[PDB]
C-alpha cells in the first residue's frame, strides 16, 4: 500500500453493469475508458453473480487503461434483497420501521473476511449493526 | 484525561505488560502514520491479534517511574521518543520480526532497536524466538549429519578436483 | 531430556534412519 | 537405542530446551 | 570392486566415523 | 565398516570411474 493515485467509487448495481445513463462520462474522465469499463469489471462481476453494488479502486498511471482491485459491497444494500424494503430510511426513527435480530446479518458479517478492523470474529459483529440501523431498524439480538 | 491516578493506571498496565510480559520492543516514531497502526494491527488479524499493544507512553516519568515492577537497565532505555511494544499471550517470536522488518521498510526509525527486556539489557536485535516452530530449521539442522555434510566435501572433490 | 551425548552417538544409526528421524520429525504434515 | 522413543523426547518438547541442543550440535561433529 | 552397491549398503558411517571420514578425508586432500 | 576402506575406494577408484561415480551419488540424494 501506498497513499493517493487514482480511484474513486459511483455505481448502482451489479445488475446492470457499465450504464450509460446513470453515470456516463461520469464514470470516469481521467485515464478510465468509457467503453473498457465493461471487460475487467464482468471478467469478474458475472462470474459470481450481478445485483449488489460494486465500488473499486482506480490505481491509474499512464499505461493506457486502468487496474481496479474490487473487494466487498455495501452492508448497507444488503437490506433490499436481504432483509426487507426495496428502499431503506425513508422515515427514520419516527416509528420503528424495520426490525432484524442476532441470528441474520451474520453470514453477511462473515463474507468480508478480507475486510474487517477486527481480528476479533466476535468484535466485526457490531461493526455491521450500525450498518443495520441507519434508517430505523431495531435489533432483536 | 485525570491526574495522578490516571497516570499510575497506565503504568501499572503498561507495567504489567513488562511484568506478565512474553516480550518487549521499544521502537522510537519519528513521523508516525496511521498506517503504522494499520500495521501491527494488520499484522494481527491473520497472524496476531490483541494478545498486543504498543502505547506510545515514552510519558517516561509515567511508564518509567511505573517499573517497579523490576526493570532496570532501562533508564538508559527512556532515551528521547519511544512506542513501548509488549507482549501477553504467544511466542515473543514473530513480534521482534514485525518492527525489525517495518522500520526497514522506512516505516519511521526504529531507535536503532535499543533493545528491551525479557532477556535484559542493550541494543543489538538478534533472532531468538522467531526461528521456533519452524523446526524444520531442525530438519534442516541436522544436515543430514553423515550425508549432507558429505554430499558437500567428501563429495566436492570431484566436481573441482580433475584440475 | 539432557542425554546429550548418547542420544548424538546414535549417528550410528546411518543415513536410512535419520531421514526416518526427520520424515517422522514432521510426517503426516505437507 | 530405540528411534521411535529418540524422537518423542524431543517432538513436542519445548524451545528454549531445543537451541542449547541445536548449537552444542554444532560443535561436537562437523 | 564395486561402486553404487557399496554406497547404497554404506549409508552409514556414523557422523563419528562419516565426520572422521571427512576430516581424515582432508589429511590427504585440500 | 572401517572409515580407511571408504576413502581407499573413493581416492582411489579410478576416475573415468570415479568421475562418473561420487557424481552419480550427488545426483541421486541433496
Ligand atoms: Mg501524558
Amino acid at each position: 500500500a501506498k497513499k493517493v493515485q487514482a480511484y474513486v467509487k459511483l455505481q448502482v448495481a451489479a445488475g446492470m453493469a457499465n450504464p450509460s445513463p446513470p453515470v456516463g462520462p461520469a464514470l470516469g474522465q481521467q485515464g478510465v475508458n468509457i467503453m473498457e469499463f465493461c471487460k475487467a469489471f464482468n471478467a469478474k462481476t458475472d462470474s459470481i453473480e450481478k445485483g449488489l453494488p460494486i465500488p473499486v479502486v482506480i490505481t491509474v498511471y499512464a499505461d493506457r487503461s486502468f487496474t481496479f482491485v474490487t473487494k466487498t459491497p455495501p452492508a448497507a444494500v444488503l437490506l433490499k434483497k436481504a432483509a426487507g424494503i426495496k428502499s431503506g430510511s425513508g422515515k427514520p426513527n419516527k416509528d420503528k420501521v424495520g426490525k432484524i435480530s442476532r441470528a441474520q446479518l451474520q453470514e453477511i458479517a462473515q463474507t468480508k473476511a478480507a475486510d474487517m478492523t477486527g481480528a476479533d470474529i466476535e468484535a466485526m459483529t457490531r461493526s455491521i449493526e450500525g450498518t443495520a440501523r441507519s434508517m430505523g431498524l431495531v435489533v432483536e439480538d | 484525561m485525570a491526574l495522578n491516578l490516571q497516570d499510575k493506571q497506565a503504568i501499572v498496565a503498561e507495567v504489567s505488560e513488562v511484568a506478565k510480559g512474553a516480550l518487549s520492543a521499544v521502537v522510537a516514531d519519528s513521523r508516525g502514520v496511521t498506517v503504522d497502526k494499520m500495521t501491527e494491527l494488520r499484522k494481527a488479524g491473520r497472524e496476531a491479534g490483541v494478545y498486543m499493544r504498543v502505547v506510545r507512553n515514552t510519558l517516561l516519568r509515567r511508564a518509567v517511574e511505573g517499573t517497579p515492577f523490576e526493570c532496570l537497565k532501562d533508564a538508559f532505555v527512556g532515551p528521547t521518543l519511544i512506542a513501548y511494544s509488549m507482549e501477553h499471550p504467544g511466542a515473543a517470536a514473530r513480534l521482534f520480526k514485525e518492527f525489525a522488518k517495518a522500520n526497514a521498510k522506512f516505516e519511521v526509525k526504529a531507535a536503532a532497536f535499543e533493545g528491551e527486556l525479557i532477556p535484559a539489557s542493550q541494543i543489538d536485535r538478534l533472532a531468538t524466538l522467531p526461528t521456533y516452530e519452524e523446526a524444520i530449521a531442525r530438519l534442516m539442522a541436522t544436515m543430514k549429519e553423515a550425508s549432507a555434510g558429505k554430499l558437500v566435501r567428501t563429495l566436492a572433490a570431484v566436481r573441482d578436483a580433475k584440475e | 531430556s539432557i542425554t546429550k551425548d548418547q542420544i548424538i552417538e546414535a549417528v550410528a544409526a546411518m543415513s536410512v534412519m535419520d531421514v526416518v528421524e526427520l520424515i517422522s520429525a514432521m510426517e503426516e504434515k505437507f
